[PDB]
């Protein structure tokens, strides 16, 4: 067996071809930049 | 017509009641789901309004 799915068909593991190396993979990163502001009437500084 | 029944003892009974209050708050990355993280596909997607 060379690569490995999770419960829903996304390959989260792989073996190096030239070597043995069971590498499990993980997705890059992401989220939602949400911007915290006091309101442009008070000020113009934001936390992220 | 003329007979009544009246308790003579009592009973303290504790019963429970389970109620759902909140559910899991998800968020979706509309592009990264639809178009896959890294694709000019996304450049096609913005066409869809």
């Amino acid at each position: 067996q060379q690569f490995g799915r999770d419960i829903v068909d996304t390959t989260d593991a792989v073996r190096d071809p030239q070597t043995l190396e069971i590498l499990d993979i993980t997705p890059c990163s992401f989220g939602g930049v949400s911007v915290i502001t006091p309101g442009t009437n008070t000020s113009n500084q934001v936390a992220v | 017509n003329n007979s009544i029944a009246i308790p003579t003892n009592f009973t303290i009974s504790v019963t429970t009641e389970i109620l759902p209050v909140s559910m899991t708050k998800t968020s979706v990355d509309c592009t990264m789901y639809i178009c896959g993280d890294s694709t000019e596909c996304s450049n096609l997607l913005l066409q869809y309004g």
